[PDB]
């Protein structure tokens, strides 16, 4: 159990994007760290959310 | 008319040359089959591409 324990706060604290920790938290509801936005129009505010909760 | 200046062949001499530039950066980038070939096509694109390149390997 605890050697496939660590394995998975391993995935958490590395699970990665383009330089970018995912599973960290950062993109939570509450987290104050980071936000993380899709531009996903061609014209001013036409942003979205998404929210990636804390996974350790 | 005024014969020591063909200002329209000029005008159309200077669309050919613009039209060639683009048809040679489009027949090289059918021929590498990667959208980024040289510097300055996406700059940031090309970074990302590199820095995955890199974690995939």
């Amino acid at each position: 159990v605890s050697q496939l324990i660590d394995e998975v706060d391993r995935i958490a604290s590395q699970a990665e994007f383009n330089k970018m920790n995912l599973l960290q938290g950062d993109f939570a509801r509450g987290s104050r760290a980071t936000s993380m936005w899709f531009h996903i129009g061609p014209n001013m505010h036409q942003r979205e959310r998404v929210f990636i909760a804390t996974m350790t | 008319m005024i014969i020591n200046h063909n200002l329209a062949a000029i005008n159309s001499h200077r669309v050919l040359k613009f039209q060639n530039e683009e048809v040679s950066k489009n027949m090289e980038k059918l021929s590498s089959g990667m959208r980024i070939n040289r510097a300055g096509d996406d700059a940031s694109g090309l970074a990302v591409s590199e820095k995955m390149r890199t974690q995939v390997n």
